[PDB]
């Protein structure tokens, strides 16, 4: 319910802001705090009470709140800042803590690169095993953050999707993978399927069809 | 200093139950509310529950309300999370966190991983990801293999018995809703080579002592 942009980036020494957008029951009327998280480690408190810094957090981290939105500002970016950032808050209507969706902060260290997308239809062998997996492989992109969406003909598909977190290739760019697990009957009962990959406000869509090789 | 240590995580079957514990160290435990927070593979942080200093106030995320019970024992400096009726979507690293003044989280544990799957040890099925029929000599082709439905991790993948390493990328595994893992390995090769060079992916699954070699070749299109 509290949303944040998926990705933000800037070069070392530059600055970024990250905002999360809520409603009056949560961000509007409640304490907002911000956390830095590198998965596999423990989240770290950056900002509490919308704009206070704990001891040990440098002044290049700052926060503000305006209406139903809250903003974290980071100046003098350094590579140690590359992490996932979450705002957290209380929702008075639900009586629950809500985290924003998270924003990956990339500190740019190499050229931006739009993804290559390779979409494999189910193999003949897998179909003969009574299964149908579409394999969307996403490669050679940077920053390492993408949003993947699947379409059957032209309608959104959410069931049966699994997507990996981007990780580095040998050439130091990122790759990720997404799977759509279908029934062979679900597969053959549509004119086409599409993997749509959004990267830095730009979208690459690949399409396959049961009737075409 | 203040330290927190979770434990109890591991493999558990759907529908069954599991109890997590969080031991606390460098502070007066009975003066603080305590939270559970979790992170499912590839998802954002998700708050789970909180319990006040004396347990008279507890709150739960809707996604777990009615299935999970948060409790504490202030005489043993321990926080508990009783998880019942476990579902695949409960697979996650679970963290405990100390509350400060009903305002923010200030200290966290290391986490403990919980995997919900009915699966036993099972070797993979390997299917080919054949190169596009639109490949013409003068370009490059992506081919690969889909390693699916194995348990537990890990699988290793090589190509042509280690002879082919340039241009290979093996992806992390996903845990499918079935309780089983899948991953892919892909290699970019010259389209020129597709009618002459054999490409074989070598999949080793040590936990099941299974090795699968799959030949990946162009389709009949
Ligand atoms: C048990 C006493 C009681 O009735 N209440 C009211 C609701 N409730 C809260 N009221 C205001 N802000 C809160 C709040 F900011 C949080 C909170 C926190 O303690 C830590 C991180 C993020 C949060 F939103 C939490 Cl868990 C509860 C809050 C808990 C305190
Ligand atoms: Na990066
Ligand atoms: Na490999």
């Amino acid at each position: 319910v509290v949303t944040q942009p998926p990705s933000v980036s800037a070069a070392p020494g530059q600055e970024v802001t990250i905002s999360c957008s809520g409603s009056s029951s949560n961000i509007g009327n409640n304490y907002v705090s911000w956390y830095q998280h590198l998965p596999g480690t423990a989240p770290k408190l950056l900002i509490y009470d919308s704009d206070k810094r704990p001891s040990g957090i440098p002044d290049r981290f700052s926060g503000s709140k305006s209406g139903t939105s809250a903003t974290l500002g980071v100046t003098g970016l350094q590579t140690g800042d590359e992490a996932d950032y979450y705002c957290g808050t209380w929702d008075s209507s639900l009586s629950a803590v809500m985290f924003g969706g998270g924003t990956k902060l990339t500190v740019l260290g190499q050229p931006k690169a739009a993804p290559s997308v390779t979409l494999f239809p189910p193999s003949s062998e897998e179909l003969q095993a009574n299964k149908a997996t579409l394999v969307c492989l996403i490669s050679d992109f940077y920053p390492g953050a993408v949003t993947v969406a699947w379409k059957a003909d032209s309608s959104p598909v959410k069931a049966g999707v699994e997507t990996t977190t981007p990780s580095k290739q040998s050439n130091n760019k990122y790759a990720a993978s997404s799977y759509l697990s279908l029934t062979p009957e679900q597969w053959k009962s549509h004119k086409s399927y599409s993997c749509q990959v959004t990267h830095e406000g730009s979208t690459v869509e690949k399409t396959v069809a049961p009737t075409e090789c | 200093q203040v330290q927190l240590q979770e434990s109890g995580g591991g493999l558990v079957q759907p529908g069954r139950s599991l109890r997590l514990s969080c031991a606390a160290s460098g502070f007066t435990f009975s003066s603080y509310a305590m939270h559970w927070v979790r992170q499912a593979p590839g998802k954002g942080l998700e708050w789970v529950a909180v319990i006040s200093y004396d347990g008279s106030n507890k709150y739960y995320a809707d996604s777990v309300k009615g299935r999970f019970t948060i409790s504490r024992d202030n005489s043993k400096n321990t926080l508990y999370l009783q998880m019942n009726s476990l579902r695949a979507e409960d697979t996650a690293v679970y963290y405990c966190a100390r509350d400060y003044d009903w305002q923010y989280f200030d200290y966290w544990g290391q986490g403990t991983l919980v995997t919900v799957s009915s699966a036993s040890t099972k070797g993979p099925s390997v299917f080919p990801l054949a190169p596009s029929s639109k490949s013409t000599s003068g370009g490059t082709a992506a081919l690969g293999c889909l390693v699916k439905d194995y348990f537990p991790e890990p699988v290793t993948v090589s190509w042509n018995s280690g002879a082919l390493t340039s241009g290979v990328h093996t992806f992390p595994a996903v845990l499918q809703s079935s309780g089983l893992y899948s991953l892919s390995s892909v290699v970019t090769v010259p389209s020129s080579s597709l009618g002459t060079q054999t490409y074989i992916c070598n999949v080793n699954h040590k936990p099941s002592n299974t090795k699968v070699d799959k030949k990946v070749e162009p389709k009949s299109c």
